């Protein structure tokens, strides 16, 4: 128990008599509040070290300080059976019963997955929202952040994806219902309502005996907002890959993440370099997102669904910045369809998609929405855009042609994008879609083929 | 499935805590078994081989006949009031790396929780 | 019933060597710590040596250190004491403690007499 | 019609739980007894690796 402080302020401490510590090492410590906290040796020094405590200092005298190298690397006990159990960012189960015995004690830092070991997926799922399963096509081993503004809901929409997440039985040409489907959760900062709101929709889901919850609250330390992410994903790696189950991971409150990221950003030595946020931010959002992917030789998968909550509707803001680039195919929510009462309020007009004829829309993914996706785009556009152009050109001025454009706007959006407690299968989507498309005569419907038209007449 | 899982854990706990009970009984009579001189030197060994210089060694005076070899190796032994551990205090300053049995018992589910369980259960 | 049978006693010259054996039955031999205790004629009980269930830990009295080796064969249910560099003060009935629940003497053999002369 | 469907289901979703509770409890006992006769063996394993 090494004594001798030099700097204490926040969850970053410095204490001397050290050089026996390694990068990424579990120590313990003593405080004047008569409690034993944690510490990750994030940085190491000549005769001191930088420690990162797993709790906020609210008391620490300089008479009583301690350091005890527990282990050289830093780890968490992880075992096969831990499904049905709830957890927190510390890593203690919050159930009330003795903590389970590991099989492996895997690092919490994370081991990256080989880009060679993956291969293009092609087995799609029902999200119970039409719009996704047509336009972007949410497949296993793929990310798809759901961008959410501040003053906008984030919770509401998320719940819809959790109780209506389900593989196709052979609508894609196969199922994966033959292997158990399960879900993983981990919240990074939640209040009083968001706590209970999530739990009561998991009883709707009927899953609370086959899910692993790593809930981090805001009454819980602020340092565990960036520990918990990595931590959670290692219990994904263990159960998808090495025990062959298709595990859905759902990460929310990646703005409360970013609060904690900022802290270390400037309070440590390192200087800001991403327009007032850190420059080692990249790595912090790489190590997180890049783990996930269907591996070729494994049956099972980690399907990650990021749910942002980013400050306002800026796009220069750090969060949507890096996140955009990282993910392949994206989904957005706005305030155009949230003034109309349409839950979810997905808007794909500014949104973008990069996988929809890239191993998806072809393959064991149906080709019957292949040309539909391409068509819906330029068709939905004709809509939204001219709603603006009308208020300049005239006040009600629209020509024979443009009249039709705007006619297909109000309609498509209402029917289609209001799902919520309503599930639509691959077939149910396309039928309805084509009947709103009959509002435009042939010549704007060039992109759909001769077959398609009649197909879903 | 949850009422099955929970009940197994409660029983499983009873077995883990019960091995600790048995191991702590051993510890109370550990100086009474004659392997006590072999235990104290290897714990005092690791304390000095590490970072400390061994400017002082602190064990009980009734563990002093069993660590008088190491009185003459490094420093002098003056009490933990345990009779179950050995502090050593470095010359790099305050330092202090303490190898106590209590700590290691306690950490025997904090670093080899797997080993014991496999032998218990499989 | 716990049954313990010492063998290998008798007469040794000073500086000589002897090996005591003790057979065990009536219990699961490998899960128990085992000891040797001796008694000189008309004198008290002196602890000689101890060995863990697995054989991984051994313990010796200061009077016998370097000269005596305790060992066990868990497939044969046999405990051994190898004794080298014998002297007249090692003349005793050697009892086999079989078996120490953790450290104490729960059961005793019938003893084997070693005479060093 | 709802009235006579509900009370059918309810009376099986108690019994089913009840039967599972008797297995649960007994399999709690079945993990105890396997360990408790290989208990001394564990304790030898703990002892050997706390003395360094």
């Amino acid at each position: 128990e090494y004594t001798g402080i030099t700097y204490i302020s926040g969850p970053l401490l410095f204490v001397e008599n050290a050089k026996d510590l390694a990068y990424g090492a579990i120590v313990d410590i003593k405080d004047g509040t008569g409690r034993v906290r944690g510490g990750q040796v994030i940085e190491v020094s000549e005769e001191y070290a930088v420690i990162q405590v797993f709790e906020e200092t609210t008391g620490l005298d300089l008479a009583t300080t301690s350091v005890s190298l527990v282990e050289d690397v830093a780890r968490l006990g992880v075992s096969k059976e831990m499904l049905g159990r709830r957890f927190n960012g510390i890593g203690k189960p919050i159930d009330g019963l003795p903590p389970i015995t590991p099989e492996k004690r895997l690092p919490i830092t994370g081991l990256p997955l080989n880009p060679v070991a993956r291969r293009k997926p092609e087995q799609f799922i029902q999200t119970g929202i039409s719009t996704i399963d047509v336009m972007n096509t949410l497949v296993r081993g793929q990310k798809l952040p759901i961008f959410s503004g501040s003053g906008l809901p984030a919770n509401e929409i998320a719940a819809q994806i959790a109780r209506q997440a389900t593989v196709r039985p052979d609508l894609s040409g196969e199922g994966e219902k033959e292997e158990p489907f399960a879900v993983v959760f981990a919240a990074m900062g939640i209040t009083q309502r968001e706590l209970s709101y999530f739990i009561q929709e998991f009883e709707r889901t009927g899953a609370l005996s086959r899910s692993v919850l790593f809930l981090n609250k805001a009454d819980d330390p602020t340092i565990e907002r960036i520990l918990t992410p990595r931590m959670a994903l290692t219990v994904a790696e263990y159960l998808a890959f090495e025990h062959d189950y298709h595990v859905l991971v759902i990460l929310t409150d990646m703005t409360n993440y970013c609060e904690a990221l900022r802290e270390i950003g400037a309070a440590r030595e390192e200087i800001p370099g991403r327009r007032g946020y850190p420059g080692y931010m990249y790595t912090d959002l790489a190590t997180i997102y890049e783990r996930a992917g269907v591996v070729e030789g494994k049956k099972g998968s980690v399907t990650q669904i990021p749910i942002l909550s980013m400050p306002d509707d800026d796009r220069t803001h750090p969060i949507p910045d890096l996140t955009g680039y990282i993910t392949e195919g994206q989904i957005q929510l706005s305030r155009e369809l949230h003034r109309k009462g349409i839950y979810p309020p997905i808007d794909p007009l500014p949104s973008l998609s990069r996988l929809m004829n890239n191993g998806v829309g072809k393959g064991k993914t149906r080709e019957d929405h292949k040309q539909v996706s391409d068509q819906l785009y330029s068709a939905y556009a004709n809509g939204v855009d001219i709603r603006k152009l009308v208020a300049i050109i005239g006040e009600d001025a629209l020509t024979e042609n443009d009249r039709r454009y705007l006619q297909f706007a109000d309609a498509f959006e209402r029917f289609f994008i209001n799902q919520g407690q309503q599930n639509r299968s691959i077939e149910e989507s396309l039928q309805i879609a084509w009947a709103l498309l009959s509002m435009l005569p042939q010549g704007e419907l060039k992109r759909i083929s001769k077959d398609h038209i009649g197909k879903y007449y | 499935e949850l009422l099955v899982a929970t009940a197994r854990t409660q029983a499983r706990g009873e077995v883990l805590e019960e091995v600790r009970r048995r191991v702590r009984e051993a510890l109370e009579a550990l100086p009474q078994k004659p392997e006590w001189p072999e235990v104290v030197r290897k714990l005092a060994l690791e304390a000095l081989e590490a970072l400390p210089g061994a400017k002082a060694l602190v064990a009980n005076p009734e563990d002093l006949p069993h660590l008088e070899a190491m009185a003459r190796e490094r420093g002098v032994e003056l009490e933990p009031a345990l009779r179950l551990g050995v502090r050593a205090v470095g010359a790099e300053g305050k330092t202090q790396v303490e190898n106590s049995l209590l700590a290691r018992m306690d950490r025997a589910w904090d670093a080899m929780s797997s080993k014991v369980a496999q032998a218990l259960w499989g | 019933e716990v049954q313990l049978l010492e063998s290998g006693g008798g007469l040794v010259q000073p500086g000589g060597s002897l090996r005591l054996s003790c057979a065990a039955s009536g219990f699961t031999f490998s899960t128990y710590m085992m000891s040797w205790v001796r008694q000189a004629p008309g004198k008290g009980l002196e602890w000689v040596s101890s060995i863990e269930g697995s054989g991984s830990k051994t313990y010796y009295a200061d009077s016998v250190k370097g000269r005596f080796t305790i060992s066990r064969d868990n497939s044969k249910n046999t405990l051994y004491l190898q004794m080298n560099s014998l002297r007249a003060e090692d003349t005793a009935v050697y009892y086999c403690a079989k078996r120490d629940s953790s450290f104490g003497f729960d059961y005793w053999g019938q003893g084997t007499l070693v005479t060093v002369s | 019609l709802e009235a006579q469907y509900r009370e059918r289901e309810r009376a099986e979703t108690e019994a089913l739980l009840a039967r599972y509770r008797e297995r649960a409890e007994a399999e709690a006992k079945a993990v105890r007894e396997k360990a408790m006769a290989r208990l001394d063996e564990a304790v030898a394993l703990v002892l050997k690796e706390v003395l360094p």
